[PDB]
DNA sequence: TGCACAGGATGTAACCTGCAGATACTACCAAAAGTGTATTTGGAAACTGCTCCATCAAAAGGCATGTTCAGCTGGATTCCAGCTGAA
């Protein structure tokens, strides 16, 4: 048995936009935030509430530029989302712009 | 010199004045933004989306104008509503 | 202390501490005695109005418990606070569903 | 026992009072209410700030309830700016004709 | 003579981003600010600098966003803008959804 | 002692379904997780600054929530 | 012998005694540090420098002696920082930096 | 008398601060030679007065935030780091330091 | 002056006062007011005979506000009896805790 | 007379008539206190909800005082006023403007 | 070649229960808040100086309008290499 491809991928759309358990992973992410933040100062600590607190605003951030950059594609009729369409979202927010 | 109460006062009906925008304008506004060929449904489009951005400055203008107990609107009124919604302006005062 | 501020206004949220904020915010020199009350009544307000569309929420997802889910599904499908809140993120709060019609099944339909 | 005991106050017991106002047999999860803190804290600061500016731009030392509500027409989307103006305006009458 | 179809267009986006000059006619503009401004509070007066920072505002607004929605027109592979450009560059800025 | 790498194709995956979308190309990931930087580096410069103004050596939730507003992007459900 | 403006005394051309006064008649504190008026005029004539260097050879760039909006919207747009920091602000009769996209220019010579 | 007046001086205009006269000074430190029209000055005293509210109101937020009910050179300091873009923000702590190290060195 | 002085009571001057907290820049006629007296005495007439009848039905020689408010929700429609709800429980909350 | 029951239930609309109006219109033997707080609110909260369309609805006419008309297109075109009135007749409020479309030039479209 | 029917898979339902997390009760206290009275003062009234807004007039040419003509763009179609989804 297979499914068509797509099928799934909407079956996930479905599921993910039910839900609003973060996505990435809390070690890898932790980690990244430590990596960050010890270019402006080092040594520093973080409450556990600082790092939920940037994943969940960095999740947000993009998820809606996903469906930004979703719609981008679908304006130059394809259903692919590519790097030229989260560009062009970024352009016109005015994050790139 | 100081005396009336209107009286010799105009005022007629202002309407369909958004057609005043005409294509030629929008034709210069586009070119100015780096447009270099123009669909012939992007005019009406142009005018709705000028009114809106209108509508809504000048409610706020005009909110600042009567929150002053002013009958004129000032361009200090447009200034701070252009600030207020993020449209910040340079060369008007404030 | 007779009646609090918030009594003789008819209100829930508190005036006296309204007040006591407005003062400590540096908002203006000086803070008059109706400010904390009209301020008072539409923080009030604006809590009611969420309040009763995120429980409508909850009732419609089977629960009686209010959740961040809850106020996110409220806020988002009222146009109003939808705009009030446009910059606004509400964690845990996920997002609606809604799927872009060209990708459903069957070419685009 | 005062020592840790830096206050830190927040809008969550008067949320509360108002959600059984409004549904009665309805609970709020904790996370839920911190949302709700964050939101009445919001607002305030938005409609203050807004209070604020407009008293400095008439040149005036006060925000009095009439600059609390032209920020509150200027923040606030159409509907909700007139009932949030209606509760508003209830109040301060209210609290007036008050002992 | 004739120049071919997009030369003229190209000579006229130099003109006019070179310039500085209002591109909206002066009084259609203020009857249009007048009928809009008297729809919301009737007997209103306007200083003439109200209006010529309510046309300077305008013609910003407009001239950045007919930029945004020629790089929507592009990323279509169209060199032509049309209202849904329009539309999705004022939808990514958040002015519309 | 990934990082960046770490961020997963397939929690790419997942964030860009939750964005509603179907079909993405294989450059996406790379180009998500330089925004990605992009954004961490900008919310985190903020919020040491205010960490520093504090005198403090631990970066608070409230930190963060200020570097949140001042960009634009008002979070709640933090300001405990 | 003490004295000379404030701003003599910090080395500055802007006016620290009506930065401290706006500062004080902003509300933005109850109270107002002496040296916050100092720091705050030494950065907005250090930021009005700035901008006038690069307009000022705008404007000799286009062979003007007089700096006009145009220039400052020239020097502002065309300097990374500072059109990041003047991201949301419209300078008046400034127009827009000439610029075409590729895909629009002619070429490949031919219907 | 206080606010005298009313061949001039008609009933005393109040007063209009501008920054024009140091802007003016400090365009001929940087370009002797160049003038500036009055609408870009008007453009000028703008600018300086919209990033005297951006830092002053991003140092007021800073000291409530922590508690303090003083603006002190170092919240003005902070406000600058946060508001401007990297070299722009550099270059002014420097010179804003230094202003406040040789007011602070006289009397 | 109190022979042909028989009062004849309305809720014109309750709807009045409403109409100012709703549209306070606006007035009404006095044929616009009679029908909206008409209206009061209808709505009162219809959910007190509803209560009326609740209350007969169950046994009771008492019309109480739980009476009054099973007589909304079986007469007003769907989104009109939510609110009238939230708004009856509303005022007898608050003239309860009320001295 | 301190404070008036309407007051105290934060009304406009008058508790104490509305008691004496269930007292004397036979609608039981008893009247809990209440019953008449809770009804004068509910006949306030419809005369709000009336009053705040027909108001809309002079507006969109170009009027400040309400007439009829604007009493009926309030009514009418609000799905829920219109089917509590659904048997009511608004005297002088005529009707809404309404055009079977087959009647309609260029023989039914 | 198209339409409808049949079959296997997936999702939800109804129900059940441990427990993270909400809740109810008592104890304590600094500061939050209100009340009394005494002083200060912001800013509304009232009057009017003085700016500049609305409006008129007349002239004229920059520019808008309306049309013709056809270059070349967008839109539609077809094909298929190979990227991206599913397992």
């Amino acid at each position: 048995h297979r499914y068509r491809p797509g099928t799934v991928a909407l079956r996930e759309i479905r599921r993910y936009q039910k839900s609003t358990e973060l996505l990435i992973r809390k070690l890898p992410f932790q980690r990244l935030v430590r990596e960050i933040a010890q270019d402006f100062k080092t040594d520093l600590r973080f409450q556990s509430s600082a790092v939920m607190a940037l994943q969940e605003a960095s999740e947000a951030y993009l998820v809606a530029l996903f469906e930004d950059t979703n719609l981008c594609a679908i304006h130059a009729k394809r259903v692919t989302i590519m790097p030229k369409d989260i560009q062009l979202a970024r352009r016109i927010r005015g994050e790139r712009a | 010199s100081g005396r009336g109460k209107g009286k010799k006062r105009h005022r007629k009906v202002l309407r369909d004045n958004i057609q005043g925008i005409t294509k030629p304008a929008i034709r210069r506004l586009a070119r100015r933004g780096g447009v270099k060929r123009i669909s012939g449904l992007i005019y009406e489009e142009t005018r709705g989306v000028l009114k809106v951005f209108l509508e809504n400055v000048i409610r706020d203008a005009v909110t600042y104008t009567e929150h002053a107990k002013r009958k004129t609107v000032t361009a200090m009124d447009v200034v701070y509503a252009l600030k207020r919604q993020g449209r910040t302006l340079y060369g008007f005062g404030g | 202390k007779a009646k609090t501020r918030s009594s003789r206004a008819g209100l829930q949220f508190p005036v006296g501490r309204v007040h006591r904020l407005l003062r400590k915010g540096n908002y203006a020199e000086r803070v008059g005695a109706g400010a904390p009350v009209y301020l008072a009544a539409v923080l009030e307000y604006l809590t009611a109005e969420i309040l009763e569309l995120a429980g409508n929420a909850a009732r419609d997802n089977k629960k009686t418990r209010i959740i961040p889910r809850h106020l996110q599904l409220a806020v988002r499908n009222d146009e109003e606070l939808n705009k009030l809140l446009g910059r606004v993120t509400i964690a845990q709060g996920g997002v609606l569903p809604n799927i872009q019609s060209v990708l459903l099944p069957k070419k685009t339909e | 026992k005062k020592r840790r005991k830096t206050r830190k106050e927040s809008y969550a017991i008067y949320v509360y009072k108002v959600l059984k106002q409004v549904h009665p047999d309805t609970g709020i999860s904790s996370k839920a209410m911190s949302i709700m803190n964050s939101f009445v804290n919001d607002v305030f600061e938005r409609i203050a700030g807004e209070a604020s500016r407009l008293a400095h731009y008439n040149k005036r030392s006060t925000i009095t309830s009439r600059e609390i509500q032209t920020a509150v027409r200027l923040l606030l989307p159409g509907e909700l700016a007139k009932h949030a103006v209606s509760e508003g305006t209830k109040a301060v009458t209210k609290y007036t004709s008050a002992k």
